[PDB]
RNA sequence: CUCGAUGUUGGAUCAGGACAUCCCGAUGGUGCAGCCGCUAUUAAAGGUUCGUUUGUUCAACGAUUAAAGUCCUACGUGAUCUGAGUUCAGACCGGAGUAAUCCAGGUCGGUUUCUAUCUACUUUCAAAUUCCUCCCUGUACGAAAGGACAAGAGAAAUAAGGCCUACUUCACAAAGCGCCUUCCCCCGUAAAUGAUAUCAUCUCAACUUAGUAUUAUACCCACACCCACCCAAGAACAGGGUUUGU
């Protein structure tokens, strides 16, 4: 159905401008106690939850070269050593992860 | 009119998403740890809880094996699932994995979260944690309590 | 003493006031009696409405 | 230890106390009317009483073809042919009409439902209106028949060959050719069966059943 | 400014802490109200002509089957009495109605997750917050109270009563479920119509009369069932068997009232005025009143004769 | 249950019935206002290209709790006076019908089981 | 008034309105004994069926009902639907014409577009109508045949509003074929006393009664916890719970 007449701009800002089509305040925004980077309190910061990425991609990089090969899941369980470390008891009989780096801060070794 | 549905509708058709879901369980089962979308991360989570609970009913269990062959796209998890992932979470009755909203995706912007088991040797996620005990109101608290106990103990 | 308004002659039950509540079948019909009865202080406020002009003033 | 089927609540979102309330009642109308065990399968004969009856009193035999329903109202459905023509009653289980209730043979089939009688051959719906009734020894497990029947020439009721009713008493192998029963394995769903989520857990609601029962025993 | 609620700023001990005290305060709120008549009660005038009592607000727990004496099987719902206790009263003159209006609570809600008026409004009548109020339009004679408990035994058998719940709303239907519109043949060449009003009205007129059926929003609504037979009472669970089914899903919050219909009239002189107080009744109630004609679980059975 | 295009069967043993015919019984009316036809019912069938009287004496579709459901539908002929025409009713009938005895007494005395 | 386009016959869905009323309601007369009828006044709240052939509107027929009402609404309604008919391009039969072609002629086949800008509307929240059965009663009435009304009780159908205990479609739920509830009136006349007109007279005389509802009552009604999660709440929004925030 073609529209009978043009519609004015009056009529096209009262339309637009509406608070319902205005973008809302969010009042949610924190700051990171950690990093200091703004966040969300139902979201995960953005900055600390790249950097355990980037340290999960480097472990997984290590762990595919250890396994070299598809179809290669260790029956053991795996524990991830950092530079100036020892295998522990608790290591022993675990696949050891060998990272040419020291241990993070948060990176506590439980 | 859709009152009591606990499942929704993803994927091409019902077969669809039980692919889907499998395929999401064997990523988890393999890595430990796997981002995807809210509502796709949340749908099978009960399906990795009860893939758990049959790994802990065991390999001898045939019921168990056919669940597990179905579940697992990759025939090296299922040894996995079995020995190492089921005795990890023997102690515990259920709860065995974590569930986090993260920062939505930068294209689609799409709800993302991260699920993960319990005890996985991947460094451990930033996790929502409740204010200290020091602080003022809970100093106050702490006070109401010691004088409430105090009352009781009369 | 909007209750003791007097007519004269017999516009008591030849008068009718009339509405519509805007649906199907709901045109209404009254006699000034009827009217009287189910609100003593109408009569009066129609007449005066109707007196009043028909502009946005006389709310 | 057989519980019975109604004693067992559907998945919801109804309080446990109205539930509570109907095992209540349902076990104090059990002290007065003693409900035997029985499968689907099994022949029964039910006496009920009825108003405008040759001595208004009904009796009834035949096979169990379903159960269903739960809590108080519970119904079982009982067939069979009198005088050649097919008779089907269903029976509440806790009805105060209900006089007294029979089980002439204990037994099971290798079907939970049995409505394909229906639409198979009269000589395995026939029942025999008096027959003395069968010994079932104590402490023995119940015999499962193993009566795959004939069916009447298509059509039938229902697409007994379809998987979603997955019925494995009929001889398709009989009734039915090679392109039928490829046909029919069409609609089949193996997802179906490893859907983890899809299942009910009855051990502890069948658990805390029990418990209650044996306090009603005691009281 | 920041969006709060209860428990973010409290710590892992004082987590359970709070929830223990909140709790042990609404249970001992709940129990020093049990003695409306050893507490200042109100004076309990005898039942006379044309008098309009309290009613109830109860928790839709299901429905069961039932069998009378005659051999019929009427199926009944069981509305459950939880936490009801009469929390405001209004004189006629301040009503700005008709007659006194009394206001009764229902279902315990958790304090933290209300408004600041409701809270102090309560504070004073001590007693924990009520899911739902509602207001009941009584006669001088049958003034109650503010803080008197509610139980089933309010009512007897015998007697009809009025449910008013909000239906299990539907969202935006079509005509032919919103109110039964015959639609549209599926066969013999009809193009996108089958499910579809059809004509809306004339030419002549140029408009939409108001009131005309169109799909919207259906299920969601206030209905009331009149004239519900009380068949059975529970005064251990405080459970009441109504006839027939009453408006609403499982677990809501239902009005029970006197019926208003003219058959149903005048006939509380046998029932309690105001309502029932077991705090001064001396003789115990049975658990179960099963009525009359109702086939009592323990009854032999039934042989027509 | 029984409505209009019905195809029932007689099982009195009237001459009208229970006699070779191409075409099969079939009800072209119901005589009730909600037009579906129930056991205790009168209906008009059109048999033998004619037009009788039959009474419902049962159907296949399931009804109220202790009630038999039957496999077929099956029907007994009967005349206006409300007589039946036939002498004997072999197949089993349910015992609600004697409620309705006051004006199928005839019936109900030619008919032998009741179930 | 419209040929710089105002789309039609019949049908489906939805109905709005008038009474010149088919039934149900209230009255007068009868060539009104009762039962059936005929006629006139008032009453539009409620309802007024399913099939066979025909494109049919209509008519004919078979079976019911209390009834299967008459019309207006752009011959209501094709930016909701249909295309059997009518009314294009093909073809046949009868007739007219030398022929091309034509017929109130007949017959088969023959593309039905549109994403809604504006007005209006999208829970007029809740008092219901009718048939049948028993009794009245084989009574009143009537020579007989025949045969009520009022009152009471019960059981149904339709319509409206809800629900899932049982059955059924099926199973954390949605539905009917299933179950529950459903309450006021409607004004034509019939009659006392009584003047103008010392009788009498129901009264556009004063006045009493059948005789009336301020349609009664019911429902709705507390609100900066709301970041987040769940929901019997829901398109978004909104709403309910979180004392169920690892
Ligand atoms: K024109
Ligand atoms: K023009
Ligand atoms: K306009
Ligand atoms: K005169
Ligand atoms: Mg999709
Ligand atoms: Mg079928
Ligand atoms: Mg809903
Ligand atoms: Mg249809
Ligand atoms: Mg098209
Ligand atoms: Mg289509
Ligand atoms: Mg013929
Ligand atoms: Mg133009
Ligand atoms: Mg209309
Ligand atoms: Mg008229
Ligand atoms: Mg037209
Ligand atoms: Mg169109
Ligand atoms: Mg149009
Ligand atoms: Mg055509
Ligand atoms: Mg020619
Ligand atoms: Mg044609
Ligand atoms: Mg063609
Ligand atoms: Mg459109
Ligand atoms: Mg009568
Ligand atoms: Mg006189
Ligand atoms: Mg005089
Ligand atoms: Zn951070």
């Amino acid at each position: 159905a073609a529209p009978k007449n043009r519609r004015t701009i009056e009529v096209n800002r009262c339309r637009r401008r509406n608070p319902q089509k205005l973008i809302k305040v969010k009042n949610n925004i924190d700051v990171c106690p950690e990093c200091g980077h703004l966040k969300q309190k139902h979201v995960l910061c953005a900055y600390c939850y790249e950097k355990v990425c980037k340290e999960t991609a480097e472990i997984r990089r290590q762990i595919g070269k250890q396994e070299g090969g598809p179809f290669k899941a260790p029956t053991i369980e795996t524990v991830v050593l950092y530079t100036g470390e020892t295998p522990s008891e608790q290591d022993q009989g675990k696949r050891i992860i060998e990272r040419d780096r020291k241990r993070p801060s948060w990176f506590t070794q439980n | 009119i859709s009152h009591g549905r606990v499942f929704r509708r993803m994927g091409l058709g019902p077969e669809s998403r039980i692919h889907l879901l499998r395929n999401l369980l064997t990523g988890l089962v393999r890595h430990e740890r796997i981002e995807a979308p809210w509502a796709r991360v949340d749908e099978m989570r009960g399906y990795a809880e009860k893939l758990i609970d049959y790994g802990k009913l065991g390999d001898t269990n045939e019921r168990a094996m056919r669940m597990a062959d179905f579940w697992l796209t990759e025939k090296d998890l299922i040894p996995k699932l079995f020995q190492v992932l089921a005795p990890r979470y023997k102690d515990q009755t259920g709860g065995y994995t974590r569930m986090l909203q993260i920062p939505n995706r930068s294209l689609d912007r799409a709800k993302m979260a991260v699920i993960e088991y319990k005890g996985n040797c991947l460094p451990p996620l930033p996790l929502p944690r409740r204010d200290s005990h020091l602080t003022l109101l809970n100093q106050l608290l702490q006070g109401l309590r010691q004088d409430l106990r105090q009352s009781q103990e009369a | 003493n909007t209750r003791h308004i007097a007519f004269s002659g017999n516009k008591w039950e030849q008068k009718v006031y009339s509405s519509h509540t805007g649906y199907p079948g709901g045109f209404r019909q009254v006699t000034a009696a009827q009217l009287h009865l189910r609100d003593p202080v109408a009569i009066v406020k129609l007449a005066i409405y109707g007196m009043l002009p028909k502009n946005l003033h006389r709310r | 230890r057989f519980l019975s089927p109604e004693f067992i609540p559907r998945r919801g979102r109804t309080d446990p106390l109205k539930f509570q309330i109907e095992r209540k009642d349902m076990l104090e109308r059990r002290k007065v009317l003693h409900i035997p065990e029985f499968y689907v399968g099994s022949i029964l004969r039910v006496t009920t009483a009825d108003p405008y009856a040759s001595g208004k009193i009904s009796q009834f035999l035949g096979i169990c073809i379903q159960r269903s329903g739960r809590g108080l109202g519970a119904t079982f459905i009982l067939r069979n042919v009198i005088e050649g023509q097919g008779v089907e009653i269903c029976f509440e289980l806790y009805n105060p009409r209900v006089q007294e209730i029979q089980v002439v043979k204990l037994e099971k089939r290798l079907d939970d439902s049995l409505l394909y009688l229906r639409d198979a051959l009269p000589e395995y719906s026939t029942f025999d209106v008096n027959m003395k009734p069968v010994v079932q020894e104590p402490n023995q497990k119940v015999p499962v028949n193993e009566l795959k029947v004939k069916m009447k020439p298509k059509p039938w009721s229902k697409r007994w060959e379809r998987p979603n009713f997955n019925i494995k008493g009929i001889r398709f192998d009989l009734c039915l050719t090679e392109q039928q029963m490829k046909e029919a394995q069409k609609w089949n769903q193996p997802w179906l069966e490893f859907d983890m989520m899809r299942e009910y857990d009855t051990s502890k609601i069948e658990a805390a059943i029990w418990k209650e029962i044996e306090a009603s025993k005691r009281s | 400014k920041s969006g709060t609620w209860w428990d973010e700023h409290l710590s892992e001990e004082n987590v359970p802490f709070i929830k223990q005290l909140v709790s042990d305060e609404d249970k001992a709120q709940l129990a020093s109200k049990l003695c409306p008549l050893k507490d200042e009660p109100w004076p309990i005038h005898p039942w006379e002509p044309g008098s309009f009592r309290v009613g109830l607000i109860a928790l839709k727990l299901g429905m069961m089957p039932l069998w009378t004496k005659d051999g019929q099987k009427h199926v009944v719902t069981l509305l459950q009495v939880q936490d009801c206790h009469v929390l405001k009263y209004t004189s006629k003159e301040n009503c700005n109605g008709k007659m006194a209006t009394l206001s009764v609570g229902g279902k315990t809600v958790s304090r933290f997750r209300k408004a600041t008026s409701i809270l102090e409004f309560y504070r004073e009548l001590g007693l924990p917050p009520k899911q739902t109020v509602k207001i009941f339009n009584i006669t001088d004679n049958a003034a109650i109270k503010p803080g008197t408990p509610l139980y089933a035994a309010h009512f007897r058998p015998g007697q009809y009563v009025d449910v008013t719940a909000k239906t299990i709303g539907k969202g935006f239907q079509g005509v032919m479920k919103r109110w039964g519109f015959k639609g549209q043949p599926a066969t013999h060449g009809q193009t996108k119509t089958h499910r579809r009003p059809g004509a809306v009205a004339t030419g002549d007129i140029g408009r939409v009369w108001p009131g005309t059926k169109m799909p919207g929003k259906m299920g969601n609504i206030y209905r009331t069932e009149y004239g519900l037979k009380v068949w059975r009472i529970n005064t251990k669970h405080n459970i009441i068997y109504v006839n027939g089914s009453v408006p609403g899903h499982k677990n809501c919050l239902v009005k029970v009232k006197d019926s208003k219909l003219p058959a149903y009239k005048d006939l509380g002189k046998n029932l309690p005025f105001p309502t029932y107080f077991p705090d001064g009744d001396e003789e115990e109630l049975p658990e179960d009143l099963y009525d009359e004609n109702v086939c009592q679980p323990g009854a032999p059975s039934i042989t027509f004769a | 249950a029984i409505q209009k295009m019905t195809r029932v069967r007689v099982v009195d043993n009237s001459a009208l019935g229970n006699s070779p015919y191409h075409r099969a019984p079939r009800c072209i009316h119901v005589y009730k206002k909600n037009g579906v036809g129930k056991v205790g019912d009168q209906i008009l069938l059109a048999i033998k290209g004619q037009k009788k009287k039959a009474l419902i004496v049962g159907h296949c579709m399931p009804g109220p709790r202790m009630t038999p459901r039957f496999d077929s539908n099956n029907v007994v002929l009967i005349e206006d006076n409300g007589n039946p025409v036939g002498t004997r009713i072999k197949t089993p009938i349910p015992t609600s019908l004697r409620k309705r005895e006051g004006e199928y007494s005839k019936v109900l005395a030619i008919a032998q089981n009741f179930v």
